[PDB]
């Protein structure tokens, strides 16, 4: 219950600030047409991304790795503020994410560098957290669908017995 | 029957001198902060496996460790400027990292360390007749080991002149199903590779390539709750019966 939620609350949703980040770049991923135009886009994203891995690996921590046996936990001296002011740079990404994929209705295969970001490799750890909030916000998701109920960080994800690659 | 179907110009691929040929091995296991990929754990045990097994086989085993994507290219670019007057056959092992790809030929990518992905598609028209001249009319195996999409697999239930086209000979093993994931243990490793070591142990001596990785295809196809299914994109004319002494 400390390290992870199962539902979301009223702190989860976005600051003022995040959502103002949100509908700016929102406007500006639409409205712009070339490559070069989006560099100031790609520049934010990417330096969001690796602040926010930054975040997770600075608050969370992940105790008995490769077994059955694996447990999430907050770092020493950290405390659940912390843990849901990740969990809104989280949910940051998932909504603009989901309004990048309303943009992208016509040309559904453009292979934009933006969205790659947003798009990350299933053995990775913002793979695992970004489906968890899809399955919170978006209403179970029913990929395989069990009676284990799913955390919002899902610091476990592709550590412990069975691997991707 | 059994001895006789090996020894055979039109049914079977020659395999007469010693060595067979080489076998390039990139092992992919520590990958880069950025890209945010698991390190390969287990890849080491399976890689050591493979790398004495094609030994066993009579071929040249060269391991290259931690390869980027670049690295990967020009890796697979020397061994096809190599003279395989002399050699009959020729092996390439990929243990990694992967993802679904727009394909136009063969399915799946490999990622580097660095974490940009080089293409199966790619890799296997490195080595076809007019890039790679040397191998001509010679079998050109590919053991990719790595996932084929990010879909997790639950399964269902069951109850207990001379005419030769430039690419030809061409085989490409897949450890899983395109558009599914690839499954590892980190101690034990691949469910690939030790079922495919497992099997190359007991029936290379009786069985040919295809024969052997129907048996890898029931092995792993038994495994688990989550589900894997290996196979191979075949383009061979001859049955390819590995040598051993």
């Amino acid at each position: 219950t400390p390290e992870s939620v199962s539902e979301l609350n009223h702190n989860h949703f976005l600051s003022p600030e995040l959502q103002d980040k949100l509908d700016v770049m929102v406007s500006i991923y639409s409205c712009a047409r070339n490559n070069n135009e989006l560099e100031e886009i790609f520049q934010e994203l990417s330096a969001f991304v690796s602040g926010l891995m930054d975040k997770r690996n600075s608050v969370f921590e992940v105790r008995n790795e490769n077994t059955d046996e694996v447990v999430g936990a907050l770092r020493a001296g950290m405390t659940i503020e912390d843990r849901d002011s990740y969990i809104r740079d989280l949910f940051f990404l998932h909504s603009l994410k989901v309004k990048i994929e309303e943009s992208r209705q016509g040309k559904e295969d453009s292979k934009c560098k933006v969205y790659n970001l947003l798009c990350p490799h299933h053995s990775s750890e913002l793979y695992g957290d970004l489906r968890a909030m899809k399955c919170l916000v978006e209403g179970c998701s029913d990929d395989f669908n069990p009676f284990d109920i799913i955390r919002v960080p899902d610091l476990t994800y592709n550590k412990g017995s069975l691997q991707c690659g | 029957a059994l001895e006789s179907l090996r020894g055979n110009a039109d049914l079977a691929y020659i395999l007469s001198m010693e060595p067979c040929g080489h076998c390039l091995i990139i092992n992919n296991v520590n990958f880069c902060r950025e890209s945010g990929l698991r390190t390969r754990t287990g890849s080491n045990i399976d890689c050591e496996k493979l790398r004495r097994r094609f030994s066993s086989l009579h071929f040249m085993v060269e391991v290259k460790g931690d390869l980027t994507a670049k690295k990967m290219v020009l890796a697979l670019l020397e061994l096809a400027r190599q003279d395989h007057g002399a050699l009959d056959c020729c092996v390439v092992v990929i243990l990694s990292h992967g993802c679904q790809a727009s394909h136009l030929q063969f399915p799946g990518a490999v990622y580097g360390t660095d974490g940009c992905p080089v293409s199966v598609e790619k890799i296997v028209n490195i080595f076809n007749g007019t890039s790679c001249p040397s191998l001509g009319g010679k079998p050109k195996l590919f053991f990719i080991q790595a996932c084929g999409g990010e879909q997790k697999d639950h399964g269902f239930e069951v109850a207990s002149i001379s005419s030769l086209p430039t690419p030809s000979d061409i085989f490409v093993s897949y450890s899983t199903f395109p558009g599914f994931v690839s499954w590892r243990d980190p101690k034990s490793g691949s469910w690939y590779v030790e079922t495919l070591d497992d099997i190359f142990e007991q029936w290379a001596h009786s069985e040919d390539l295809q024969s052997l990785l129907l048996r890898v295809a029931n092995a792993v196809s038994v495994k688990g709750i989550y589900k894997q299914m290996p196979g191979c994109f075949n383009f061979l004319r001859k049955k390819l019966f590995f040598k051993t002494s």
